[PDB]
């Protein structure tokens, strides 16, 4: 038995932090909330693989 | 282990400046007049 | 006296008689002047140690009212406790504004 | 004529804390005004707090909640701890 | 006859130096003199009140300290 | 070659000079005749002790010092170094008077 | 017959005298002090009653709302100087309009 | 379920009938007036207690109420309150 | 031809409208959950009467009105019509807080 | 109920309270600063309310607890529970 965290939302900004080694803050706009999160370069590389843009769930 | 996902604010968080913090205790305050005037005039 | 067996310095009979003749209530308990001498002894010991260290800062073996003024005003709980109290011959704090420099 | 002050008690607590530094007479009068003022503070708050509960008896409960209400939490915390320690050690 | 002008302008200048004031205009001495004129009536009237209630012809230090007791100022020092 | 200070130097050393002194800045005789002058029209033929005059002068001096500090911060809020009459009315009115 | 009618009073002397006895003020209580206290409280309460009564007469209402008492107290200088920190519930504020904000 | 409570309803209604016997009073403003008389009672009572404590006396008379009213009130309210108070007291003591 | 007011007109009639009203401007339920929220971490499982909530809301409303009047006069001293954060810190600090 | 009830006070409510005070134009940080002053104020009164409620041996706060709580602070709130 194990618990896992689930994140989802509409992508608002894909931008480095302010200075960098290339990480990307992904601002996920959900319905009931808006939060920004910082990710690893590998999951950001898969984000570049999925060909997402501004406004994709 | 190392979390690949990190929640972060836009205004409060900066990637460069990282800061972490937590009979009667009382901070030490110098009652010297020349120390306070020496601090305020430098 | 009952101050030495309880670890007190201020007398219990003077405070108990002052509460009796001070027109506060009809019945007066026995632990209330002991509690009052405990609180007044702790607070007076606090002003004595803060004014004592404030006298130790300026290299003087006597307590002037300026040492008590800086000892009270430099503490946050003493300034919040007594904000309207005017101390004679205590002076003011060396507060210099930054924009006037 | 006679007068009442706290000279020997403040001198004794002075000898208990730091028995090197002396006290002037004027600052001793300021401390006498301080104890004489806080005595009227906790005494008057005990009188009004005893009047609020429709009771004619002032106990250590009224001094405890009175000290807890007119002081900050540090001074009321250590004053309540040392006060209950002196009272329970006295009884 | 006009003892309110006994307070000099360099006295108010020195009291401005105690407060951290750099430059002082012209009406500051008149306005401060008026505030002091109202203040001495506001304390001295209560001093004559307690002196008249005390059945005395001489004002003492307990009259001044007890006069400032009800106003919340609680002046220590002389006559505490 | 005369030696003169620029405007703004002597005020700072006057702050350093008077802020280290606990003496009274008002003389005893104009405050005496002033206190007797206000005491003239209230009750005739009164007496004043040798005490209770430096208490009024002390509370007047320290209260006027705190009023000059609050009025000084009020003039600081106006982004200037000069004190004005509206600063005294502002800092006087905002203290509850 | 109570002693309020022979002295020209409305508030009772026995309730104020017993309240001063059981109020923990002093050991000995005089006989003219509750009469003086009912005189002062009767004059002051009559003053608030006539000022709030005329303030109710200004807005053409036969009942006293707390706004009439609020304007009656705040419009007087001695009542504002006497009570400056007193908050009146459902009394509103005064129509104070600044001159520089006008076009 | 209620034993008894004390208020100034009939007295404020009677002075209301003495001043303007047309305008009525709501219950909430009557409670505000009850808080007013109950507050000023503690004001003059507490000032009489401290003023009696200042003179080293254990007796509170009309002198302490007179100088207390003269010290805690402005000169108009203390003047007419002192005049009407001394009129009611000296008119009261003349009956005997 | 649309009919629009110039900026500065509706604020005056809002002053005339709300200054004649003695009603409360804060709803009962967010103030209820706010009072219970501050009362949560002090003492657990408390109860509140139907009274003593409009007293806190009344003193909060009138005290905030007087704070907005003193802060409004503080913004008047700055020779502008806009209220700023330093006006709230100025009028808050100069009242003895 | 237990999570961020400080945001229940709306921005037009603070705008209406600014209209009660005679304010014409309102900036952005006024609602946050006023919300912070209200947040400190409700702790400053409510803490004394829990103090008198704990001293009164009661689990329910009454009007006398609020009026007597504001009595010692010099505010002297009349009206309800005087």
């Amino acid at each position: 038995k194990e618990t896992k965290e689930v994140y989802e939302g509409e992508v608002t900004e894909l931008t480095p932090e302010d200075k960098t080694i290339s990480h990307v803050i992904v601002g996920l706009k959900s319905a009931k909330g808006t939060k920004t999160l910082r990710l690893d370069p590998t999951i950001y590389e898969s984000i570049q693989r999925e060909k997402v843009s501004i406004g994709d769930v | 282990m190392k979390a690949l996902v990190e929640e972060i604010d836009k205004k409060t968080y900066n990637p460069d400046i990282y800061f972490t913090s937590l009979s009667r205790p009382v901070k030490r305050i110098n009652y010297s007049l020349a120390d306070l005037e020496a601090r305020l005039y430098t | 006296s009952r101050s030495a067996k309880a670890g007190l310095t201020f007398p219990v009979g003077r405070v108990h008689r002052l509460l009796r003749r001070g027109n506060y209530a009809q019945r007066i308990g026995s632990g209330a002047p002991v509690y009052l001498t405990a609180v007044l002894e702790y607070l007076a010991a606090e002003i004595l140690e803060l004014a004592g260290n404030a006298a130790r800062d300026n290299k003087k073996t006597r307590i002037i009212p300026r040492h008590l003024q800086l000892a009270i005003r430099n503490d946050d709980e003493l300034n919040k406790l007594l904000g309207n109290v005017t101390i004679a011959q205590g002076g003011v704090l060396p507060n210099i504004h930054q924009n006037l420099l | 004529a006679r007068k009442e002050t706290y000279s020997s008690y403040i001198y004794k607590v002075l000898k208990q804390t730091h028995p090197d530094t002396g006290i002037s007479q004027k600052s001793m009068s300021i401390l006498n005004s301080f104890v004489n003022d806080i005595f009227e503070r906790i005494a008057t708050e005990a009188s009004k707090l005893a009047a609020y509960n429709k009771k004619s008896t002032i106990s250590a409960r009224e001094i405890q909640t009175a000290v807890r209400l007119i002081l900050p939490g540090e001074l009321a915390k250590h004053a309540v701890s040392e006060g209950t320690r002196a009272v329970t050690k006295y009884s | 006859r006009d003892n309110i002008q006994g307070i000099t302008k360099p006295a108010i200048r020195r009291l401005a130096r105690r407060g951290g004031v750099k430059r002082i205009s012209g009406l500051i001495y008149e306005e401060v003199r008026a505030v002091l004129k109202s203040f001495l009536e506001s304390v001295i009237r209560d001093s004559v009140t307690y002196t008249e209630h005390a059945k005395r012809k001489t004002v003492t230090s307990l009259d001044v300290v007890y006069a400032l007791k009800r106003q919340g100022r609680t002046l220590y020092g002389f006559g505490g | 070659k005369p030696h003169r200070y620029k405007p703004g130097t002597v005020a700072l050393r006057e702050i350093r000079r008077f802020q280290k002194s606990t003496e009274l800045l008002i003389r005893k005789l104009p405050f005496q005749r002033l206190v007797r002058e206000i005491a003239q029209d209230f009750k005739t033929d009164l007496r004043f002790q040798s005490s209770a005059i430096g208490a009024l002068q002390e509370s007047v001096e320290a209260y006027l010092v705190s009023l000059f500090e609050d009025t000084n911060l009020a003039a600081i809020h106006a982004k200037r170094v000069t004190i004005q009459k509206k600063e005294i009315k502002l800092a006087r009115r905002l203290r509850g008077e």
